[PDB]
């Protein structure tokens, strides 16, 4: 649904 | 968080004038997966934004195909070949390859168009207001370019200072106007005094003042 | 078609709770993110995270992690804000928009402006414009609706409950010496149909419920 920059890290 | 910085702040183009904005971020947005996570969006005269495009170049479904976006890791750059007066609003950047989420300062896109004068109204208090014992007069001026005009309310011919205010529109989307209200506030007993109630407008389209006037109790 | 339709109040005091509710429609609601996003009323736009449609699962941007409750009400295809002990900086335009996973925000809902004040809501007055011989020229003739002294922002104003949009001129309020708040709404109509048909200013200012129509009709004597 949504893109790796939506994740923290 | 990824700064994204825009230039130019803002910009002027005629109708059929290429345009190109530039957006800068403050780190690669090439993510390890191959994917560059730089989109754009444009949000018109007070209301919600649109989506534009997507992965730097992909136009979002329905789009014009006069929008186009290229850029490689820290710079970008959104180009409209042919402008049209829809055109016109503010466009930001945004990045997804990086947490959180970071939106561009926006760059304002406002139309240029020729010279316009002002079509100039008043309005003299409702009957309804005077029962409630203020005065309230509102000076029109409609469809006009450039944005800047001068209003001057005069009551028996004697300059206003302190009982105005005035707004003016976001340009038009469809004839890259700007319009302009002016409201003189009085109590009943000080607009009851006097005769005369006057705006005086000043404006580029117009070669001397154009004075709006009407005499209090007279239909 | 594909929209987010957003509601909540517009007014609160600090300390207080408000909950703003985006309203999907048009589309599977499961097989997208919504994205909350903050708007200064002036400035640009500040992520406040997204929830998983699917799964329920929020993701919170660092500035909104503690009075921020992103939650789902799935079957009614609603995703739900909620902000708690609402401070001076709160005030602005909550927007929730539908997210994909290669980073398109498609299509957004038209915002709630919250408005975090102690101060209390005042209903407008709303008068009427009058067409006269001093609002006409080359067979147009500019009548509006005068929105006097009410607080908050926003008032909502529509012409024949929607039926009128041309011509249209909704002016920026302007803040008086009080505090509070007043606009115009005019619009341009031929001269030649002022007595065929009827101008009607829809007002709206949903804190103090304000809900008027105002016939406007030539000036007279």
């Amino acid at each position: 649904q949504a893109p790796p920059g939506a994740y923290p890290g | 968080d990824v700064v994204m910085t825009q230039t130019p702040v803002s910009l002027s183009l005629a109708i059929g004038q290429p345009a190109s904005i530039s957006c800068k971020s403050s780190q690669s947005l090439v993510h390890s997966d191959g994917k560059t996570y730089l989109s754009w969006i444009l949000q018109r005269p007070g209301q919600s934004p649109k989506g534009l495009i997507y992965l730097v170049s992909k136009l979002d479904s329905g789009v014009p195909d006069r929008f186009s976006g290229s850029g490689s890791e820290t710079e970008f750059t959104l180009k409209i070949s042919r402008v049209e007066a829809e055109d016109l609003g503010v466009y930001y950047c945004w990045q997804a390859t990086h947490f959180p989420l970071t939106f561009g300062s926006g760059t304002k896109l406002e139309i240029k168009r020729t010279v316009a004068a002002p079509s100039v109204f008043i309005f003299p208090p409702s009957d309804e207001q005077l029962k409630s014992g203020t005065a309230s007069v509102v000076c029109l001026l409609n469809n006009f370019y450039p944005r800047e005009a001068k209003v001057q309310w005069k009551v028996d011919n004697a300059l206003q200072s302190g009982n105005s205010q005035e707004s003016v529109t976001e340009q038009d989307s469809k004839d890259s106007t700007y319009s302009l209200s002016s409201t003189l506030t009085l109590s009943k007993a000080d607009y009851e005094k006097h005769k005369v109630y006057a705006c005086e407008v000043t404006h580029q389209g117009l070669s001397s003042p154009v004075t709006k006037s009407f005499n209090r109790g007279e239909c | 078609q594909i929209q987010l339709v957003q509601s909540g109040p517009e007014l609160k005091k600090p300390g207080e709770s408000v909950k703003i509710s985006c309203k999907a429609s048009g589309y599977t609601f499961t097989d997208y993110a919504i994205h909350w996003v903050k708007q200064a009323p002036g400035k640009g736009l500040k992520w406040m995270g997204w929830i998983n449609t699917y799964t329920g699962k929020p993701i919170y941007a660092d500035d909104f992690k503690g009075r921020f409750v992103f939650s789902l009400e799935a079957s009614a295809s609603t995703a739900n804000l909620q902000i708690s002990n609402l401070k001076n900086e709160d005030t602005a335009t909550y927007l929730c928009a539908r997210g994909t996973m290669m980073a398109s925000l498609d299509y957004w809902g038209q915002g709630v402006m919250v408005t975090v004040s102690s101060a209390s809501t005042k209903g407008p007055s709303v008068f009427p414009l009058a067409p006269s011989s001093k609002s006409t020229s080359g067979g147009t003739a500019a009548l509006g609706c005068l929105v006097k002294d009410y607080f908050p922002e926003p008032v909502t104003v529509s012409w024949n409950s929607g039926a009128l949009t041309s011509g249209v001129h909704t002016f920026p309020a302007v803040l008086q010496s009080s505090g509070l708040y007043s606009l115009s709404s005019v619009v341009t109509v031929p001269s030649s149909s002022l007595g065929t048909q009827t101008y009607i200013c829809n007002v709206n200012h949903k804190p103090s419920n304000t809900k008027v129509d105002k016939k406007v009709e030539p000036k007279s004597c």
